[PDB]
RNA sequence: UCGUGCCCCGUGUGGCGAAAGGGAAGCCGGUUAAUAUUCCGGCACCUGGAUGUGGGUUUUGCGCGGCAACGCAACUGAACGC
RNA sequence: AGGUUGACCUCGGAUCAGGUAGGAGGACCCGCUGAACUUAAGCAUAUCAAUAAGCGGAGGAAAAGAAACCAACAGGGAUUGCCCUAGUAACGGCGAGUGAAGCGGCAACAGCUCAAAUUUGAAAGCUGGCUUCGGCCCGCGUUGUAAUUUGGAGAGGAUGCUUU
């Protein structure tokens, strides 16, 4: 008992997981006080808690920003921590469509005069 | 005019960051609390140094 | 076009309707800040051959800075070295007051480019420049090909580092014979001129 | 005490007046009536550009 | 700790004054008031107004800052800043001297005057105001009564004549739907006006309606604040009738003859299609109505209490069951005048009245015409 | 209500800077191995808020007395000033 | 209504809608500013050195760069770098000293965009907002946004073939 595993949380939905994490929290609490007053195996649940408790909170996280991003796919502006990270040089940096325009004139050009595939003859 | 954004800045709301297990982590298990429990009604607690 | 008659006209600086208008625009840009947005080109074909357009990530800014030499920061205007056999008041910036008002107006405008600079102005304390600024960040800048190569990031202050028309023409980046100690960058040269190269097999 | 803008447009239509202004400025001053403005209106009203 | 300064709690928080909140809310006299009106804003009394204000008078109007704080989040706001914004665009259209343009943006203004509807719309705080559908039938009485009173009244600026319009056909849908429903229970003529009493859904809805005469508007009473109360009345009552005629199964809005309504049907203009015992107490009798008599209560109440075959005076408009007088199928006859058909039983109007207000029919030999009549009881008081 | 405004006022400009300057209010007795004007017991005070009861004032509407110095449990008081 | 009702221009406000800047690092790079010890017997020209320290600004390279060039030849042909030119031409108290460039060989090679023209038989251009993703609006802009032209030319003609 007090190991929680990802298994388990990652069918569940948002109140049992809240349900879940307050027993979970509960239990922590009450056996700190048994902590402070005696000792033996009991260490190793106090342990297997805080890390149960880590599990709950890292797949509730996971969850809901799972649906926050499937809110926001088909919107202009997303929220600053759903928007990809890369680096700051690399969010200013031109976009693939804007270094790839071209003026007219060289696009008739282009279009006109290519590179040529040649061989010349030995 | 207030503002009337076009996107939260956060998409998560936080969890409060301090709540009652953080607050009370245990008792005092020395004599002084010991004392205080009989001769005073007095339950002494060792808590989070946030907390008021 | 207007913009040949405003150019011969603007060649005219001694006329008597040039001179009106210098002097009333002396008078009104003195009255007005020392760094200031102007809401449209007082010289629009001087802004339109530098390249300004009316195009929204175009901006204009009026300076103006305090004209003369430079005097070197010394406790009561004197050095205690060896004598130099001049005084503070003849030693001269190496860079123009054009260049002077880009910076100035750049440290204004963090956010932009500045792509040029020209004269409007001047009086015996005062040089009047009209500072062209460009939005990197803008759609409509970025859009362009003819401007959006401002939004790559080796053009981050050009006239902090002499990029602009004035700063090439204080780095003396010309071709031929008069500027050989300069056309590749001075330091690079000298640098160069004075590497010892030693080879495996000498 | 105006503010600033107000004291400056006001003073430079003031040294407008003041100084001495050349005649192709000053030629400006010369326009049009009430009337043959209106006139020139009316006729040219009926020939504004297309719209969108 | 730290000493507390007077004046920053208790009432001084609790409240505000009209000027405070009208200054916080960034909106007009108008506009506040119209906000107030439509969101339920009201007046409130401090045990002490000096704790709340020094310079306040027995006329300052306090507020809850509660209420306030409320009213900040309300989505008209942003409504009244764009119509400000969109009457100025028209301004310029009209001043440059685009008049294409000016009648493109007059068209998003959604005016009163072209539409018959509120320049604001009022669904969700209709919602917000009546949690239930029981809440909105009690407010009915105060509803109906300002309704039935605005349908008689001269066009004006604040209500305008299409509005009015639109104020007529929402209350002769209702009284369709209690025709159809059989709900009429009680009926009163006081020296005010006509007293109705019927009863939708376990709920006792009693309302006035004035004589169809010349209604004379004083000087007295608030008009336009009066017309933001028959705005947001109409909003409430449209939403009404589609809940009633959804309940009942039937097509709501109603089908709307115009050329009828032209002729002068007013109630007979309206066709009632199926979606996709005191009742019959006028069940086996043909009515005549002359033209001295008022026909809208007449029909109204003969209709809801079974009566199948009104004619009336060709004057009193289109929709009766048969124009002629001289008539053979004819029972009853309604005349209010100081040459007698027989097989026919000629009363006056309050016979009417107390059959339907005792339900069982009254022996005609008294309300006969010239005769003294009974006196008129109320069916209200026991 | 020409309903989408009008009136009044001038004085300027924020912050830091004192465990000895200025400043709202706590005393006694007991108690620990080690804290105490802090804990325990008794007995108080200051600041702010809300709203009651008693008493007061008022049909001569916002108290009465003393020659006076003034007194008495109350005994209206915004702006602007001294 | 005209003592009114507006159109513009300029200048402001807003925790307005959306954005961006700062600091670090700084071996190499682009500029500014700028010594003295040293070497000249000493020493104000000079030398150290257009260096150290100080200040501002980028990137993976930077900078420079497609001639207002070199030349004087039977002419080469953007920029950069290596070898050579060459310790040479040249500069220099009372001399200690300083010191390039053209040509030539090679590494690598790549060319272009505006302003100055009337689209005037039709601003054909674009930011933003709402979208049912078809578009529709608020605007910017004629004190000029698209197409066309950049000296190697080009524009107008003529002319007959090729190209996508």
């Amino acid at each position: 008992n007090g190991k929680v595993k990802a298994g388990q949380l990652w069918s569940k939905n948002k109140e049992e997981l809240t349900k879940i994490l307050g027993e979970l929290k509960t239990e922590l609490s009450q056996l700190r006080i048994q902590k402070i007053s005696s000792s033996g195996a009991k260490l190793n649940k106090i342990h297997d808690l805080r890390k149960s408790i880590a599990r709950v909170l890292t797949v509730i996280n996971a969850k809901q920003r799972a649906q926050l991003r499937l809110f926001y796919k088909n919107k202009k502006y997303l929220p600053l921590d759903l928007r990809p990270k890369l680096t700051r040089a690399l969010r200013r940096r031109l976009s693939k469509e804007d270094a790839s325009r071209v003026l007219e004139k060289t696009k008739k050009r282009l279009t006109h005069f290519p590179q040529r595939k040649y061989a010349v003859k030995a | 005019l207030s503002r009337a954004p076009k996107y939260p800045r956060k998409s998560i709301p936080h969890e409060p960051r301090l709540d009652e297990h953080k607050i009370i982590i245990h008792p005092l298990n020395t004599e002084g609390a010991l004392k205080k429990i009989e001769e005073q009604n007095t339950l002494v607690f060792i808590v989070d140094v946030k907390a008021n | 076009g207007a913009l040949k008659y405003l150019e011969e006209l603007s060649k005219k600086k001694q006329s008597d309707v040039v001179r009106f208008l210098l002097r009333v625009r002396c008078w009104e840009y003195r009255q007005l800040n020392v760094i200031h947005r102007a809401s449209r080109p007082s010289r629009p074909d001087k802004a339109r051959r530098l390249g300004y357009k009316a195009k929204q990530g175009y901006v204009i800014y009026r300076v103006r800075v305090r004209r003369g030499g430079r005097k070197r920061p010394v406790p009561k205007g004197a050095t205690y070295g060896k004598p130099t056999n001049q005084g503070v008041n003849q030693l001269k910036y190496q860079r123009s007051l054009r260049a002077t008002a880009e910076e100035r107006v750049g440290r204004r405008c963090s956010n932009l480019r500045v792509l040029n600079s020209y004269w409007v102005n001047q009086d015996s304390t005062y040089k009047y420049y009209e500072v062209i600024l460009v939005d990197p960040n803008h759609k409509a800048i970025r859009r362009d090909p003819r401007i959006n190569w401002i939004c790559n990031p080796v053009h981050k202050h050009r006239e902090c580092r002499g990029l602009t028309s004035t700063g090439k023409k204080s780095r003396g980046l010309n071709k031929g014979h008069r500027f050989n100690k300069t056309r590749a960058g001075r330091r690079k040269t000298w640098k160069r001129h004075n590497t010892l190269s030693l080879w495996r097999y000498r | 005490k105006w503010p600033e803008y107000i004291r400056l447009q006001r003073q430079k239509k003031i040294l407008r007046m003041r100084l001495k202004v050349p005649p192709a400025i000053a030629q400006f001053q010369y326009t049009l009536d009430k009337n043959l403005a209106a006139q020139a209106f009316k006729l040219l009203n009926k020939y504004r550009p297309e719209t969108k | 700790g730290k000493a507390k300064k007077k004046g920053k709690s208790g009432a001084a928080r609790n409240y505000m004054t009209r000027t405070q909140a009208v200054k916080k809310l960034q909106l007009s006299l108008p506009d506040f008031r119209k906000l107030c009106i439509w969101k339920g804003i009201y007046p409130r009394e401090p045990r002490d107004r000096r704790k709340v204000n020094k310079s306040a008078t027995a006329s300052t109007t306090f507020y809850y800052t509660k209420d306030i704080q409320y009213l900040l989040h309300e989505p008209l706001l942003q409504k009244f800043r764009e119509q400000k914004a969109l009457e100025k665009k028209i301004s310029r259209a009209l001043g440059r001297g685009d008049v294409s343009n000016a009648a493109r943006l007059e068209r998003n203004a959604n005016l009163p005057e072209k539409t018959g509807k509120p320049r604001y719309t009022l669904n969700h705080i209709i919602r917000e105001r009546y949690p239930t559908f029981q809440d909105a039938l009690r407010d009915l009485d105060d509803c109906l009564s300002m309704l039935f009173l605005f349908a008689n009244l001269p066009s004006t600026t604040a209500v305008p004549a299409k509005m009015i319009a639109r104020c007529e056909r929402l209350c002769h849908e209702f009284q369709h739907y209690l025709i159809v429903t059989h709900s009429l229970r009680k009926s009163f003529l006081s020296i005010k006006g006509i007293y109705y009493q019927a009863n939708i859904q376990g709920e006792d809805i009693l309302w006035l309606v004035p004589y169809k005469f010349n209604q004379r508007i004083v000087g007295d009473v608030d008009f336009r604040i009066m017309g933001t109360f028959v705005e947001f009345y109409m909003t409430l009552l449209g939403f009404v009738n589609y809940r009633l005629y959804t309940s009942i199964g039937l097509k709501y809005p109603p089908k709307f003859d115009q050329v009828k309504d032209d002729q002068g049907a007013e109630l007979a203009a309206f066709s009632l299609e199926g979606l996709n015992d005191p009742s019959q107490l006028f069940a086996n009798f043909t009515f005549f109505l002359s033209r001295e008599t008022p026909r809208q209560p007449l029909e109204f109440i003969l209709r809801a209490f079974g009566c199948k075959r009104i004619g009336w005076d060709a004057v009193l408009g289109e929709g009766a069951f048969t124009t002629d007088e001289s008539d053979p199928r004819i029972t009853h006859q309604i005349i209010d005048r100081p040459g007698r058909y027989p097989g026919r039983i000629y009363v006056q109007p309050q016979w009417v009245w107390d059959s339907i207000n005792d339900e069982e029919l009254k022996p005609p030999e008294l309300y006969a015409p010239g005769a003294q009549l009974p006196p008129h009881l109320s069916p209200f008081v026991k």
